[PDB]
């Protein structure tokens, strides 16, 4: 089983810049590699066949090359249309192997999360469960860490995280973190804290609220 | 024109078998190979097998020998793949693709047309209507000129759900996050940012619509 | 090996290489199989034999440009199939020929078919293999088929002629051609006209390229020494008696084995060291071997030079077949139909004009002073391959 390794799963480039996506086989596949592109919310379409040749309708920007067992797909003028997933292929041996995938994303100036914390509503308390929600909006670099402090105990269980895709208008991100507990446990503690560590600030961004505030 | 129509989504029980279908039209069906591929959310694509509709000669991945059996229907021009003893780890998106020959020969060079995926999901939960909760900013704590509100929906099993603000009119700073799964039930949340002079004056309502169950709830956010 | 293994598998573009190899092998096995049978058919006895080397080569040289232009407007599979369709008829005509004129007619028809197959097969191994190293490897492997055919032809023909009659060497060769046709039908689609997407460079613009003229001259001159020797050999002049079967059976073993070895090694060794170097050192070895030829007292004295020259010839071919496609990619439009007609014309010019011009010259001065001239010409042409180290671009 030949393993096609794609090192970087996320690539960030601005418009009008050259980009290159690399794939590395384990055995010797002799120009038997095809490059496919899948746009967001669509089925994949072929780009490169036989590792050098270009499909009928592919623009002139895409060029495929081989340097032994290392294959490269190069985009000269990255445009807003060239923001998709790209994966390899191999059919020298019969168990087909695809690359893990590389996703292209836009680049912009760094931002800082707008951390907001919402305590459980009245209806949740009546039902019998408590949820504390934390929204972290409008930060560019996709890497962010979130920590929950229940009276400083650093709770770990019951935390659900949802991450938004890159915004179309702003090219920024967003995240939502929910901590759920029984009604009795929420009424026991006093202070709750949602804190974030990001690339734009050494000190964590903390948002805290008191149960009986 | 070549077309490989595919089912939108399939729901199966933790012990069951599912027969995915890919209907081919726009070309002579019995002369091109049809491949099946599986893509788990957040991982690479995995080949499953080939079938030649003319001969019904198939190839399988060694990993998928005991799971997926491919078959064909020449009369109605359809390609079936049956997955048996479905559990988790078997809840990926399955693609049906057509292989092409190089012009003038029978040498394969690319897979031209891929059908849209079929989002197979494995879960034993029955249909349940969601619960909508109006998250509001903390009592007092008046800081800044911008106020963010949100609504949180918990408990609905069938995946699709539509969340709108002020019946879709308010879209200045909306953010709706992907639905997440927990204990065989989904959870979703959304937030909208407005000026400090808007929310205490003009009412904002979160409208949640569930297609599978006839439930439509509008929740009005109020100060604490 | 297994019949089922072909049914359930992607066709891996190596079937095209297999088809090209098989077509070349059969075209060269039919070409040389008549060697043990010529003395049965007998101007001078070395003028009639001279007309058998030239009749096919002249027609192939004349036909090549037309096939080069035709593959542009029709594509390769139809000419490739026509090669088989003419090879089969040529074999049938050979098996039922009762004179010398019919031999000449069959030779000319075989030349037409061979030109079709060679031009449309070399030029298709380049259109599907656009990688430089892969193209070199596959063309070396394909050119190995020519040497294999020349190796296998004469002995198999002689065995079947002495044992099981005169029509046998061709009635068991039509079956192999039929099998090749069946394989071609399995892989290709010779029923559809597929015009090429772009119009290639005119034949009068490629011929003005110095870097294509040099690569064609290397191939043309490398074969000019062995083309003038084979028609004028002692083996033809004598009847098929007094231990003449052995001389006609093993006459072309050394050159064929050397060509096979050299081409197989240097198809892959022509890129580790430059193709210019393989051609440069493949044209001095030819010169030295041709110079050493006229020092042979008896027939055995031609065993060792005919080894070396053969080996050298292989290198040149295995080094300068990919370079034509590479140069047309680097300086011209990527359409290889008419750049391999040039290569085939250069290859066949030696055999077209050898048995006549070489004979006239050898009558004018003498054979040793003809081989000396050919060897010096090759050695002097050798340094011109240095101009293929880094040619410019568009
Ligand atoms: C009876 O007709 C012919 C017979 C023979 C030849 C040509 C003929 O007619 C054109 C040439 C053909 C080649 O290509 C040479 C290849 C070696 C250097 C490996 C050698 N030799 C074989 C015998």
């Amino acid at each position: 089983d030949i393993v096609m390794t794609q090192s970087q799963k996320f690539m960030s480039t601005s418009v009008g810049d050259r980009v290159s996506i690399t794939c590395k086989a384990s055995q010797n596949v002799g120009t038997d590699v095809s490059w496919y592109q899948q746009k967001p919310g669509k089925s994949p379409k072929p780009l490169i066949y036989w590792a050098s040749n270009r499909f009928t309708g592919v623009p002139d920007r895409f060029t495929g090359s081989r340097s032994g067992t290392d294959f490269t797909l190069t985009i000269s003028n990255v445009q807003s249309e060239d923001l998709a997933d790209y994966f390899c292929e191999q059919y020298s041996s019969y168990p087909l192997t695809f690359g893990a995938g590389t996703k292209l994303e836009l680049k912009r100036a760094d931002a800082a999360p707008t951390v907001s914390i919402f305590p459980p509503s009245s209806e949740q308390l009546t039902s019998g469960g408590a949820s504390v929600v934390c929204f972290l909006n409008n930060f560019y670099p996709k890497d962010i860490n979130v920590k929950w402090k229940i009276d400083g105990s650093e709770r770990q269980n019951g935390v659900l995280n949802s991450w938004t895709d890159q915004d179309s208008k702003d090219s920024t991100y967003s995240m939502s973190s929910t901590l759920t507990l029984t009604k009795d446990e929420y009424e026991r503690h006093n202070s709750y804290t949602c804190e974030a560590t990001h690339k734009t600030s050494t000190s964590p961004i903390v948002k805290s609220f008191n149960r009986n505030e | 024109e070549v077309k490989l129509q595919e089912s939108g989504a399939e729901l199966v029980k933790p012990g069951a078998s599912v027969k995915l279908s890919c209907k081919a039209s726009g070309y002579t069906f019995t002369s091109y190979w049809i491949d099946w591929v599986k893509q788990r959310p957040g991982q690479g694509l995995e080949w499953i097998g080939n079938i030649y509709p003319g001969n019904s000669s198939t190839n399988y991945n060694e990993k998928f020998k005991n799971k997926a059996t491919l078959t064909v229907d020449t009369s109605s021009s359809t390609a079936y793949m049956q997955l048996s003893s479905l559990t988790s780890d078997d809840s990926a998106v399955y693609y049906c693709a057509r292989e092409d020959y190089y012009d003038g020969t029978y040498v394969y060079y690319a897979m031209d047309f891929w059908g849209q995926g079929t989002s197979v999901t494995v879960s034993s939960a029955k249909t349940t209507a969601p619960s909508v909760y109006p998250l509001a900013p903390v009592c007092g704590d008046t800081s800044g000129s911008s106020v963010t509100l949100g609504c949180l929906v918990k408990g609905y099993f069938p995946e699709p759900v539509t969340l709108t603000w002020n019946s879709g009119s308010l879209s200045s700073g909306v953010h709706t996050f992907p639905a997440v799964l927990q204990s065989d039930l989904y959870t979703l949340s959304s937030s909208v940012t407005v000026t400090s002079s808007t929310w205490p004056s003009q009412s904002i309502t979160c409208n949640v619509a569930h297609p599978a169950s006839s439930t439509k709830v509008d929740k009005k956010i109020e100060p604490r | 090996a297994l019949v089922r293994w072909l049914q359930e598998s992607r066709r891996s573009r190596k079937l095209i290489l297999f088809i090209v190899f098989l077509a070349l092998l059969l075209d060269n096995m039919l070409l040389t199989v008549v060697v043990p049978i010529i003395p049965s058919y007998l101007l001078n006895e070395n003028v009639q034999v001279g007309l058998l080397f030239a009749s096919k080569a002249t027609v192939q040289l004349i036909t090549n440009p037309f096939i080069g232009l035709l593959t542009n407007r029709i594509g390769y599979p139809i000419p490739i199939f026509a090669g088989f369709c003419i090879m089969f008829v040529s074999t049938i005509m050979f098996a039922f020929s009762s004179s010398y004129a019919f031999l000449l007619i069959a030779r000319s028809l075989q030349g037409i078919g061979s030109s079709c197959s060679s031009v449309a097969g070399m030029g298709m191994l380049a259109s599907v293999y656009t990688d430089d190293e892969e193209r070199g490897n596959v063309m070396g492997i394909a050119l190995g088929g020519l040497a294999m055919g020349v190796l296998v032809g004469p002995p198999f023909g002689s065995v079947l002629y002495e044992f099981v009659g005169k029509t046998a060497p061709f009635l068991v060769l039509a079956a192999l051609v039929l099998l090749d046709g069946a394989i071609q039908l399995f892989v290709l689609q010779p029923s559809r006209v597929q015009p090429e997407s772009q119009k290639g460079t005119p034949l009068t613009t490629l011929l003005k390229d110095p870097y294509i003229l040099i690569a064609a001259g290397s191939i043309c001159f490398a074969n000019m020494g062995i083309a003038m020797l084979e028609p004028a050999l002692p083996i033809w002049m004598m009847e098929t008696m007094c231990s003449r079967k052995w001389q006609l059976g093993v006459a072309f073993l050394p050159a064929s084995i050397s060509y096979l070895i050299g081409t197989n090694i240097f198809g892959i060794l022509a890129h580790k060291m430059g193709r210019w170097l393989c051609a440069l050192l493949g044209m001095i070895i030819v010169g030295v071997s041709i110079l050493c030829i006229p020092f042979a007292k008896n027939i055995y004295g031609l065993i060792a030079p005919n080894f070396g020259v053969g080996f050298a010839i292989g290198m040149v071919d295995s080094s300068m077949m990919p370079i034509m496609g590479y140069l047309v990619d680097l300086r011209h439009v990527s359409v290889y139909g008419s750049v391999y007609a040039i290569a085939d014309v250069a290859f066949c010019m030696g055999y077209a004009i050898g048995p006549s011009a070489g004979g006239a010259i050898a009558k004018a001065i003498g054979f040793p002073w003809l081989m000396t001239i050919i060897g010096i010409i090759d050695i002097l042409f050798a340094p011109l391959c240095f101009f293929l180290r880094s040619p410019p671009a568009k």
